[PDB]
């Protein structure tokens, strides 16, 4: 009764049965134990944890170096993130196992067979995440193992190496956390002149995959925790986000190894967006006084990458992803879309990609238009009354024409999701209205009543559950002061 | 707590109407939660 | 722009017995041929069929939207039906006939309940917008919310709000969008207009005029109600804050307010309707039919009043006449537009790719 | 350069620029280059091009897949085939001559695969199925032959991707496709209760299988009542909400304790399960026809709480998980006429297993201790307090909020309680603002405390929270600072 | 239960300077030892730091909240402080010297900018309830919302200027109440002719007149904006109903009626007010040493506690996690407040998930996955 064990293990799992060594030795039978093993990490008592956690850990470092093939390697690794993340908890195990367990633990993971490389990043971070002081004596091979494949082509081997890698600091803390993020940027400012040598083979190739990983180092650095208080040099990241999104398609040169850095072009502006989302997520509302530079990035960046599913929709969908990030952390403050060339680029941006333009697809642009309608609402609701009554004028001619229209072939708003977004901007207009431009509460309230009665559960259930929220425009409580 | 309109005085400028979600005339507004 | 069309008919009938026009234009987009409509009974289903109730007789002709031709489903009731109704969502088609009401089903067809708690004839129906309560207004002076919950799941149905404060026979009502929420605008002949409560069931509004009124309709943001009136006059309520429409001559029967609360649409006795635009009170259009008016409405028009060909998706069933699973529906509605967009056809394509190289 | 091609292959989809293809395709060591500028080919190709190559990519895909190659080529092939029979259904004269030739010779093509690449004949059979279902009609004996084989595979991806292609059996073929249906679906009910009936002798390797087989035809039934077809159909409610209410009749004080007692106490949440998931399936379908058959769904919900009731998580997470997402769909499905928590006996029988699901309760365990009922429930109170709102009882009113008030402030200025996460804060911060939109007309709402719960929490260190309790500062400034009296 | 407690600070000081003591229990719970506190000079900085000002002298104190003692820090400023107020969320501190309005950082340590416009003392200093507007009131009869954007990213050289110009009272400014919001606020400024105007932070008018017959010296408001307590010069406390609303814009409070409308019981000035969270006691200082709670639902006196000299500060908070603790050892020191003008950020990551974390049920499902996946 082997392939029925999985079943078996979950329906034991479900009663709380448990929660209320034999098999393992041999080569026939090694899942039928691990099977049992798992359960009994995942659902034990705490005294059963507190007696066998010792043997347990025992048994499965001596899974990791019997020659078993690599889903046996990947059990026992799932087996020991539980139980390294529940013996941490525990005081006296936590010293016990710290002190006479880990490093042979360190020393299996590390010597495994080349074909297991997942597997033993996926252990030793696990070792690293709860286990952070015992595991200093090897960072340099644990530095030089996450260093080397940092750069590997398969996605899943780089996101691990890349999440592995980003807590070397953490092991032993503020001073080893400036000094490794200074030279992180000082990388990053070498692959750049050596890959933009037109403004600022195969060879490039790697040199990209390269400045991929050290830029999701980074990233991953900047937005994840710590124990120690840190300082952020918020003006050379800035410095270097705006460096990798000056060089444009107008200045690649297109004699020699031209088309090979232009077809490269979109992954590393891609690079240095995230860079930025990450920045915004990690410093938060202190960011009000370079916000100026953060907001005439984002129209330089639409505007660069701008031209049947249009050319360039994963760039523009990354910008107003970052659009609706920095609203959402500034709130009130953003100042966003209020007075400016760059607030009037980003609205006439915003404008020409929500509004609807044979072998082809339905529902084209279908991404880019669900974006900049959740950008836009969100902008809208909370920087409202501060926005001139043009622009509020403008989304007001513009909106209730389109929400009466598109419930009465190759346009966006034949998905549901770019529907949802839409009904929800309105509402948001509704809600936050310009104090000079009343809003067309007359000719909303039929839209929505028309939403409740489609098809899709999800817009049928919006234009409901916005109605009650308009039902208090509507019939007041307190007299209007 | 209901209110009573002719037409005629409503048609000049001498009434005016107030009515309010869950009362007429009156706010009906105070709660009888406290924190204790 | 989105199209508006005004659905008006008469009592006399030559040649036929619904003119469709277009709001700004005056020309005719669809006319039916057949019958003649009663007071107050006439509503689209699932807006693709047209139902009407006749004038004094005993059954209901049922038009298709795209065809000038009387169907050959003559749904038939036990009396003199009064008034008719179809639920918003168009699920339930509700008569009048006698003092009780008739509820049908459209996805089977059976007839699920005979109300019977009036005293008198019934005078009026309507849905509170999102179809969960129906409120009939008799002959007695009485104007019950019923439930749309309560009554459907039975073994006899009660009413859930006995509003009598009326001296003399209802005529019209107006329900306001939203469920438990709306506030419905009932008026009689005892020359008064008053603003209910579906919550709670309390009165909140008594505007008394000088003449019988006979309508009653409110804008979608509850900023004005047109009651009108029988000698000619549309007056106009504020609730916000030369009132007083004028140029009829007889009983104003029918009214209705335009989607932007800016042309209204009025509908009396003396073969006429016309087309004010309230913000100065000033007449646009005259148009005379050839029989005092019955049902006139303002309506935003659907696809299928603009589509040539447009067939109904289901046939209309076979209504029964006497007292009671089995849903007659089209599946895959839920999900329609819920595809993989761009940008999920190739994630999965790269993914496969990925996993196909290592 | 091959480890490279999938990244210049996304590199040349991203900017929309679009014989070496076919000349890759006739190897071994470079067959999946070929494939890969096929599978770019085929997918950003101008009309002309797929007009004028439809028939020779295809004729290349049927020749790759009677290879014997490794199964990640079929894998690569069955994937770039579902992209060119998808593409080639909007091409009149493509769709005719594809239909006329080629897809009854692809059909037995993807028959003739080994065993051990099973997955990929599947995909590539509901491929065929999906968009050209007419051609496909003359080999319907064996495609359900195929099928039904595999409706009781233990693997969670193979078996529901059997369930999924054989739930398409009755739109295959050429009136007749109602009749098929509604044949189908009887077929599947009748073999249901036959394993029913077999599961639950009272009230060990063929109840393993027999579990098996019951799960794959309920599946197949919830699949199939939850999918598109052309033409109407006539769904019998009465019988299906029969056989529910019969599987969840039985619990675990009923099931014998000698024999095999233990084998049939243990395999009963999954029956439930399943059962649960063929009533969702049933709400999605039909939607908002079922209020007649109203009392059955609202009395189901605290009887099937009622049997698989109790730093440690409760027990029987998922079934009290499943029947709170199920109140959710049914309020959201209905409107203001769902009538939840609106008087009788089942209906306060159902708040007490919501109150005693969102209140809070040297040692292992977890910080987030019972965080999924936590959310469920949160959700479905909050939903069935927006929408059925001014219709329920002052007391209820009155409970929520004094068992809400006094935990939205005190969660925020003060170990191991399920409003540890993101999501129990943000349902619950919900579940205050829907309290505050839709009181009952007899107990007014507390507007002052609950502001200044939400201004706590625009304040707070999340970001989801963060957002939620500022984007309900803007809706809270409307029952404050009114515009009309 | 929440615990809503009641700062209290005397301007004599023989022993305390800041006492607090619980609402409902009158038992002392914190009290802190220095120098004396000054008329609107006292704000919790992030939960974490008392920071008060000094009565005449020029620099401000800092109590760590678990301390009785004074920390070694000392803001000092060039000219006599006056009022001071830390942002909500307490990111940046800022405080009123002479006729500026000197605003800091807290996280850095820095001096952003010395905003100057008001042409006499500054007298009043409050926050938005979001911290996006901060307004400023002075003895010049004028009242300013500034904005925390555009002081902020204002090049060195554009000199920023207020979004509007309140210019209505004849006499100088004495208190002001923001209430929650941001963009859509309602502020309540008073001052000394007798008035009590509530004016709008979005577009910038007025909307209320009320005139007193003394002159009134606080203002604080419910939080769903249903009452205005104005206090007086005499004692009283005045109470407006702005949800009755007679329907006027300059009201006059004999004919808004009398005697039952009036809380009475003091025999000087009012300089406090503040009403409780869910609005069912008033706690009010005074020039007459004496802290009194009040019923405003029945307009009645609860507890009469005297303090020493003239109360100067005095308002009912909702106890933090930092009192109810015996320790909490303050997340970050205070940097060193710079008295000059002019990247660098310090903060600690790993706040913007906290709570974040797997589900029981994802992590089982993940789990069996795997065991799925290994099966095959």
């Amino acid at each position: 009764s082997a392939p029925h064990l999985p079943g078996l293990m979950c329906l034991l799992r479900l009663h709380g049965s448990v929660g209320g060594n034999a098999r393992l030795s041999s080569i026939k039978t090694r899942f039928e134990g691990l099977c049992l093993l798992s359960l009994l990490v995942g659902e034990s008592p705490t005294e059963l944890f507190q007696q066998h956690c010792v043997s347990w850990l025992r048994s499965i470092q001596q899974v990791l170096q019997t020659q078993d093939p690599p889903a046996t390697m990947e059990l026992a690794v799932a087996v020991l993130r539980d139980l390294l993340r529940y013996a941490a908890q525990l005081p006296a195990l936590f010293r016990d196992i710290s002190m006479n367990h880990l490093p042979g633990l360190l020393t299996s993971l590390l010597g495994l067979r080349p074909e297991c490389e997942q597997s033993a990043l996926e252990g030793m971070k696990a070792c690293m995440t709860y286990f952070p002081r015992a595991c200093g004596s090897l960072k340099g091979k644990l530095a030089s193992f996450f260093l080397s494949r940092v750069d590997a082509l398969s996605p899943q081997l780089q996101q691990l190496a890349c999440e592995c890698y980003s807590r070397l600091p953490s092991l032993g803390h503020t001073e080893s956390w400036e000094q490794e993020l200074h030279s992180l940027l000082a990388s990053l400012h070498t692959l750049l002149g050596a890959l933009y040598e037109g403004a600022e083979a195969h060879v490039l190739l790697q040199l990209r995959q390269r400045f991929s990983g050290l830029a999701r180092c980074l990233g991953l650095m900047l937005s994840s925790e710590f124990g120690a208080p840190v300082s952020v040099p918020v003006q050379e990241i800035l410095d270097f986000i705006c460096r990798t999104l000056s060089v444009s398609s107008k200045n690649i040169s297109l004699h020699g190894d031209g088309p090979l850095r232009l077809l490269l072009l979109p992954s590393i502006h891609l690079e240095a967006l995230d860079l930025l989302s990450a920045l915004i997520l990690a410093c938060g509302s202190r960011l009000l006084r370079f916000g100026i530079l953060i907001g005439r990035l984002l129209p330089q960046v639409l505007n660069s990458w701008s031209i049947q599913e249009r050319p360039y929709s994963t760039v523009r969908t990354k910008v107003y992803a970052i659009l609706e990030l920095w609203v959402q952390v500034c709130g009130a403050s953003a100042g966003m879309l209020q007075g400016g060339a760059s607030g009037e680029a980003l609205l006439t941006h915003l404008l020409s990609d929500i509004s609807p333009p044979r072998k082809g697809d339905s529902n084209a642009n279908s991404d880019v238009c669900a974006a900049a309608l959740r950008g836009l609402s969100r902008t809208i609701l909370m920087c409202g009354p501060l926005i001139k009554e043009e622009t509020h004028r403008r989304l007001h001619d513009l909106v209730l024409p389109l929400v009466m229209g598109v419930q009465q072939g190759s346009s966006p708003y034949t998905s549901s999701r770019c529907r949802r977004e839409l009904y929800c901007l309105l509402l948001a207009l509704l809600l936050a209205p310009s104090p000079r431009c009343p809003p067309p509460l007359a000719c909303a309230l039929q839209a929505f009543s028309l939403g409740q009665r489609e098809d899709s559960l999800e817009v049928s259930s919006f234009c409901s559950e916005a109605l009650v929220t308009c039902a208090a425009l509507t019939h007041p409580r307190v007299p209007p002061l | 707590n209901s209110i009573f309109i002719n037409w005629k005085e409503h048609a000049n400028d001498q009434q005016h109407i107030q009515v309010y979600e869950n009362g007429g005339s009156q706010p009906n507004v105070s709660s009888q939660f406290r924190l204790r | 722009a989105p199209m508006e069309v005004a659905v008006c008919t008469d009592s006399a009938a030559p040649m036929w017995s619904c003119i469709v026009w277009e709001l700004h234009s005056g020309a005719n987009l669809l006319t039916y041929r057949g019958g003649q409509a009663g007071p107050r009974g006439l509503a689209l289903l699932n807006g693709e069929y047209l139902l009407a109730a006749q004038l004094g007789k005993n059954y209901i002709s049922a038009w298709e939207l795209q065809r000038k031709d009387q169907l050959q489903q003559k749904i038939m009731c036990p009396g003199p039906v009064t008034c008719l109704t179809a639920s918003p969502n168009g699920l339930y088609v509700l008569a009048g006939v006698a003092e009780s009401i008739h509820l049908w089903e459209v996805s089977t067809g059976n007839l699920l309940v005979i109300l019977s708690r009036h005293y008198q004839d019934v005078s009026c129906l309507q849905f509170t917008g999102d179809s969960s309560h129906f409120i009939s207004g008799g002959k007695d002076c009485l104007v019950l919310v019923w439930s749309l919950c309560s009554v459907l799941q039975a073994d006899i149905p009660a009413p859930r709000h006995v509003w009598s404060h009326h001296a003399l026979p209802i005529t019209d009502l107006h329900c306001g969008f939203g469920g438990p929420l709306a506030r419905v605008a009932t008026s009689s002949l005892d020359q008064t207009v008053k603003l209910w409560e579906v919550s709670s069931g309390e009165l909140l509004l008594s505007v008394l005029f000088d003449v019988s009124i006979m309508a009653v309709t409110m804008d979608l943001a509850e900023h004005h109600m047109f009651c009108g009136g029988s000698e000619g006059s549309i007056f106009q309520v504020d609730l916000f804050t030369g009132k007083v429409f004028k140029g009829h001559r007889n009983q104003v029967t029918c009214l209705s307010v335009s989607t932007d609360g800016s042309v209204l649409l009025s509908g009396s006795h003396d073969e006429t309707v016309r087309l004010w635009d309230v913000q100065s009170k000033q007449c646009i259009r005259t148009v005379a039919l050839k029989g005092p008016v019955t049902n006139a409405a303002i309506l935003l028009a659907p696809v299928s009043m603009l589509s040539s060909d447009f067939r109904p998706s289901l046939p209309l069933p076979h209504f029964n006449k006497h007292l009671l699973g089995g849903l007659t529906l089209r599946l895959g509605l839920h999900q329609q537009g819920s595809e993989p967009s761009y940008l999920d056809r190739t994630e999965q394509l790269q993914a496969v790719l990925c996993s196909t190289m290592e």
